[PDB]
């Protein structure tokens, strides 16, 4: 009876769904809008599986010929590719979080934890605000379509049932790329606050018996927030620049 | 009534009802918004997630009443078409176009439901970010004042909670927020 | 809308144009 | 133009406005007390902190109603935006 | 014995009983107030939240005794009256308008009661936070004026807050006040 | 073996055992005191919280052994007598008034347990306040020494931990504290 | 909700007045010893002031807590 | 093979196995010592607790090898406890419980408290050289005039090089296991 | 497939994977070195901690990829050979003697490997902290020489260290050096 | 109450006396004097703290 | 508790000895001469400081090995 | 609404326009 | 409700209007 | 209720009105 | 009940009124 | 409603318009 | 009871009234 | 009992009254 | 128990009374 | 628009072209 | 037992009485 | 056991009494 | 065990007694 | 074993006794 | 072994004794 | 061996004996 | 070996023994 | 597009080329 | 494009080449 | 591509070679 | 690739070899 | 390949050997 | 290979030996 | 090898012996 064939087809479909979920979960981790602190575990998994089902039924998933016998190599390849994809897609949020954190450190609110790594202020608020701002701007500028297209490209480059080789020398530059972008973006605030505290130091040099630390903290806070406000015109296009850069970057990671 | 096949189909559908509701209705938006607001207040576990989930479920039932009525009239004793129309009304065009197969009205809720879920997540996150603004304003003001006073070893978390609670109480918070959500989802 | 000023929000710029 | 960016700029603007007066009073007091200490050679840091505390407390006490009014207006605007998001 | 379908309804109600209690009785206010007090004291998980939830549950049972006994001997009307007298009717009317277009349906009363109770609990929490925030700021000011730019005040404010709460009697008087507001009427 | 209804009763009682211990069996005092000592010593995760809970549970079981032995109406009466010994009767009478509708009866079980729990929490906070004093004194003394030395950016908590630990070792600490608590909660 | 703003004003004034006495006496000692190891004398002074005003601080704080309890009695 | 009651006892013991190990074996000593060393070296979370807990668990497994091989083995475990616990506290708990052959219920809290106290003592012993070097660095910085310079950000390299020269973790683990071994 | 017992072994091994990686493979050294460099820069959160942990995990997976491939079994002996290659054998011999050049056991080899990796990581951190300590001392000396002594070089030094480190691309060369010390980059 | 006030006053007095002598008895000379005072008075400091803790333990046992 | 007292007094004496030499040299170009003198003193005595500290660390390790 | 010179004030801009 | 007050509460402004 | 007071409670303003 | 004070207790203000 | 004061609330701007 | 002293408890106010 | 003192404990006030 | 004592414990006050 | 503009913006450049 | 000394233990007070 | 010492251990006080 | 030295550990006091 | 030395371990006191 | 040297290890004291 | 080097080492003492 | 205070490794002492 | 402000946006470089 | 400018963006280098 | 410069990303050195 | 340069640049060393 | 300088890569040492 | 070089390595010592 | 005395490498000491 054809019911047996139906059961076989459904179970094969479920296996493929499990594979796509294997690839998608790291992406669902390194993403600060569907972060696992705002979506319940009883809603996250069905959404992930529905996305996987839509992707596979749309015919945008590439499958080879089941070349590698042992499934463990396939599993670890899928895990590492998922981690690489998540890192590629989390770069704008991470770099803006870093910008916020270093600006907060410049202000001095988290300097207590900078001195003592045990206590103080180890949680930043301006950094979280910047992270949310960048996340929502990316999301409403076409983020979901770009993420899905990146997933499709990842499937295209390294298909599910094949072995692919990576560029180590090209994936070892992620950390320096992140740091460079953060320092580039936060350069105005950094230089303004540094010059302000240098000038206050000169004032203290010409004013011997005076406490300059509290005044420095106050002026740093005010100047930092003013500069951030007047700098809210150089943030939008960076999202599109990150679109192009991350797309070509993730393209140039495998032995294509 | 349900001789030997409609019974199987109905039992299967009711067994998949939890996930169908949790990933194909308005429950996702309400749950995400409530969780994000509760986290934006600075609290972690002060209101239990059971309460917020129950409120979200009741609101989803209120929103889904017409389609539920149509489905009960048709199937148990046309509803699929109404559900598809609801998804079409509350989805994003780009996501559905992507989920279409290839080669440049979107249908097949099989390929439309993920688009609806992603659109709901996106809208809920936007609402949460909108609601985060006054609270982050209070937090930054408190941080600036504390730094100005010269004290830096104490985080503004201790003092931010009462002021955030005062702001939310004065705004009336939950009632007006729920009214806004229901007005957004009910126009006719 | 004087040109030599502060931030000059985008509505002012579009009005100038 | 990009309602989200508009709201973010509005929030930063409100932050600057709210934090202007207390921060300014604190830094003015600190500089004045430092100059006095330099002139009369006392070398004590408790006086500026105490007077700063008094001034900041008085200013925050005085500005509470206006702070609340502006914040409530902003929250009502946010709710209005939510009504037709 | 019992009827067939009535048995199904009773089993369904008992299955949904914990969620109905969590979103439909005074347990919300007690739980929120106690968690707020714990957070205000600065302790992380010392009060053993199981204990606080158990105390809140027992207090909720004490509050719900009249309505439970009235329904034990049609208590639905009494429950509706309780909700109506402990909620904001504007939200209930709005949810009534969310339907087709002084009945106050039970489904339309639960969200209104839940949101009103949460708002009241948040107000109570704010009223509770003030003395502890005052203590923290006072001790921080004293430490800073002493000349110390380190030794965060949160490592010294815990004994002072604890002794203040002990002298106030704290939990007992707070519970007496809450239950007097709720049932003593 | 056991009858039908007695089986249900004993199974329900064993099911509610963790929450009955949580509502108060002298375990609350031990757990709170141990966690407060851990916080006071400047440690965040070192003493392995499960270990403190285990020793507190063992001490609570030792204290509850007379109740268990005298149990098996005798057990309920002995438990009520123990509660009346270790509670504040005024709150129990207030809860009796709240439950029923000033009298003089033995007591009510449901009206006595929350009173015992709150009294135990109050006593636990009292002993915690007594315990924090030498540690805060040491912290302040070291901070004063460091400041008078001339250093302005040296965190006293970086160096206060060894002195607090050696003082607590010289006091013999945990053994004496457990002896004090068990002497409070034991007769003769 | 004018009671909320009234309570905020009460809290601010209470913080200011509580910080007034010890910080003020420390400042007085500092200026007096600077007019002609200041930290030791300052600490002795603040410790004496805290020892003297401990009961007053406690009773005022308990009165405030009782007032808050009265407010939340039926609020 | 355990049909009626040995099966229930085995399942209960295995359910309580992690708690028994944490509160009735030497694992507490090693875990506390390692966390104390990490705190002393001025590091927030660099040696993640998983690694230190795994090392302590492996060392505890090595220590409990004779106890495992004995299993009758209950008497050997009791002998080990009496060997390494404090007998006075056990006697006091026995007196409290009742009204030679110390009870196992009495031995567990006494052993736990003794291990905690010994761990605190050895942690205080380990803290001393790091405290000394930190104070020396702070004093020399004060002498040079860098009053506002942070001594914490500059003494960490010296603490680390000192701990490397001492060989640190290897010799510490050797000392702990030698104290708890050799019968 | 996994009929009756190999299934249990595989499920247990997969469930113990996090702790095995944390106390086992090269993840420890990379994580510790990265956190040490982050602390040496003078800022606690310049990269997100999750980012550094993920990068260390990816590098560890790349290091263990040849081991897994050679396993195809023989993977156990390959892992033993790797552990012997990258640890001190005296500590392993001491632990094995405590248990009771023939061979070595995993139980007597894992803690020795972990301690050796921790020691090497701390050595690398000490070697790397010194230039940034030097920059901080230089800033403090400049401030003292100019006369202004109440300023805090803490806020001044961090931007200088950050800009130097990102300008000369410290992270990329550091990662390349570490993974080259462990294996050969294609 | 009574014992609470007594303990608070005793703690404040201990703070006062401990800050009294080493401070009350040339930054390098000040540092070496502080070190000498700590070396000489360490036993007295420890014994006073231990006696205070024993008073605390007696108060706990009394309950 | 003899070992505790010995270790505490030894730590205090080590602090005294370590902080005695540079303090005596410096306290007993407005700043360059002092900086270079302190630096050369510390560099000359750095090896001795390290050896003494390592010896104390070996002593405490042996003590904790014994008990 | 002569000249803010430091802020935007959208109502002022719309009134000017 | 004087006009030259530093900061006027909403009640003050509404009364002055 | 002086009109030149620094801070006036809402009760003071209501009484003055 | 002198007026030379900051925000006073409600009893004092009510007694003055 | 003076044109130059410390605070310019939305009510003040609407009243001036 | 004095009136020219520092801030007093509500007992003093209720005794003076 | 004194009437003018730096500290007025509640027992002192109740004894005066 | 002289009244001129710097501090006065509750026992001292009760004994004086 | 000016040539030595205060701060560049995408609309400014697009209008420049 | 000096009467004019500072804070004293309860033993000293009950011995003086 | 001479008196007038700043601190007095309970043993010394008991022996004096 | 001289009594003019403040190093008076409990052994010294017990021996003196 | 002397008696004029600095702080000494309890072993020294026990040997002196 | 010396006697006037400062605090020494218990081994030195025991060997001296 | 430097019997008076002012430092301590267990090996040095055991070699002295 | 110098047999003096230049560097004292365990190997140095073991060799000089 | 003046060469001053030696850092230029990508639009500036593209227009230059 | 110049050669002595302090900015050497990759697009500038490619254009110069 | 002058050599008196900084890091000079690999394109510069490859072009100079 | 002059030897008297700043950065090693391993490719530059290979070129010089 | 001068190895006397700070920049002496392992390639430099191997070539020098 | 020199002996008074500025930087050495185990390669240098092994080759020199 | 010379008497470097800075810090002797283990290989240096072994070769010296």
């Amino acid at each position: 009876m054809d019911i047996s064939s139906w059961f076989e087809s459904i179970h094969v479909f479920l296996i493929l769904l499990n594979g796509v979920f294997f690839r998608l979960a790291p992406l669902f981790f390194f993403l600060p809008f569907l972060n696992n602190g705002i979506i319940s575990p009883s809603i996250r998994i069905p959404v992930i599986f529905l996305v996987a089902s839509g992707l596979i039924t749309s015919g945008k998933v590439d499958i080879g010929s089941s070349v590698f016998e042992h499934v463990y190599f396939l599993m670890f390849k899928e895990i590492i590719v998922g981690l690489l994809l998540s890192f590629c897609l989390s770069l704008p949020f991470w770099i803006f979080h870093a910008v916020g954190s270093i600006i907060d450190n410049q202000r001095g609110a988290t300097l207590s934890s900078s001195i003592d790594p045990a206590n103080g202020v180890d949680t930043s608020e301006l950094a979280k605000f910047f992270n949310l701002f960048s996340a929502v701007v990316f999301l409403y500028s076409g983020g979901m379509v770009f993420i899905l297209e990146s997933i499709q490209l990842s499937y295209n480059i390294c298909p599910l049932f094949s072995q692919c080789s990576f560029r180590i020398s090209n994936i070892l530059t992620f950390l320096t790329l992140l740091a460079s972008q953060a320092v580039i973006l936060a350069s105005p605030v950094m230089i303004v606050l540094l010059l302000s505290e240098v000038l206050l130091g000169v004032l203290s040099r010409f004013a011997p018996q005076m406490n300059a630390f509290s005044v420095s903290l106050t002026i740093k806070s005010l100047l930092a927030i003013f500069i951030i406000f007047i700098c809210s015109s150089t943030i939008y296009f960076s999202k599109v620049q990150f679109f192009l850069g991350e797309h070509k970057f993730f393209t140039n990671l495998f032995v294509r | 009534m349900l001789s030997d096949m409609s019974l199987i189909a109905t039992l299967s559908f009711f067994t998949l009802l939890p996930f169908l509701v949790a990933a194909g209705t308005c429950y996702i938006k309400f749950s995400i918004v409530f969780v994000m607001v509760r986290n934006a207040l600075g609290l972690q576990q002060v209101p239990s997630n059971m309460t917020l989930n129950g409120i979200a479920l009741i609101m989803a039932l209120f929103v889904m009443k017409p389609i539920i009525e149509a489905g009960y009239e048709n199937y148990l004793n046309s509803g699929l078409m109404e559900y598809k129309q609801y998804l079409k009304k509350h989805t994003d065009l780009e996501l559905a176009r992507f989920f279409q197969r290839s080669e440049e009205n979107d249908y097949s809720l099989f390929s439309l439901l993920p688009a609806y879920a992603l659109s709901e997540i996106k809208d809920a996150f936007k609402i949460g970010f909108y609601l985060y603004l006054p609270f982050v304003v209070v937090d930054l003001v408190i941080s600036s004042i504390l730094l100005a006073l010269g004290m830096m070893m104490m985080s503004p978390i201790t003092i931010s909670v009462p002021i955030k609670l005062v702001l939310f109480v004065a705004l009336d918070g939950w009632g007006i927020l729920s009214k806004a959500l229901i007005e957004q989802y009910i126009n006719i | 809308f004087p040109t030599d000023s502060l931030v000059s929000s985008p509505r002012a710029e579009k009005a100038r144009l | 133009m990009s309602d989200i960016v508009y709201m973010g700029n509005k929030a930063l603007y409100l932050i600057l406005i709210f934090s202007l007066w207390p921060v300014g009073i604190a830094t003015v007091i600190g500089l004045s007390i430092g100059l006095l200490q330099t002139v009369t050679q006392l070398q004590e840091q408790t006086l500026p902190f105490g007077i700063k505390l008094i001034g900041v407390s008085i200013s925050l006490l005085l500005l509470s109603g206006w702070y609340g009014e502006v914040l409530l207006s902003f929250c009502h605007e946010i709710m209005f935006l939510i009504k037709s998001g």
